[PDB]
């Protein structure tokens, strides 16, 4: 495709252009996921 | 200087005055958990 778009070049980005107009199940999601790690070790991080 | 159980372990003493006499002890300074492995130093 020597670098430009075309027939089977087709740059792999989707845009989401969100709007408060959609319905409930397509507002985006704000996510976060917590890994921890049961393990021995010196055990840094610990609770309350 | 000690590093023992996954723990380095730093001693401390001061003194105002060829190593003199008397005695006097060294109190505890540091303790970190760094579990490393430690062979030389400079």
């Amino acid at each position: 495709c020597n670098g430009v778009a075309g027939f089977n070049c087709y740059f792999p980005l989707r845009s989401y252009s969100f709007r408060p107009t959609y319905g409930v199940g397509h507002q985006p999601y704000r996510v976060v996921v917590l890994s921890f790690e049961l393990l021995h070790a010196p055990a840094t991080v610990c609770g309350p | 200087f000690k590093n023992i159980d996954g723990y380095f372990k730093i001693y401390s003493k001061h003194t105002p005055i060829d190593l003199p006499q008397g005695f006097s002890a060294l109190e505890p300074l540091v303790d970190l958990p760094i579990g490393i492995n430690i062979t030389r130093f400079q």
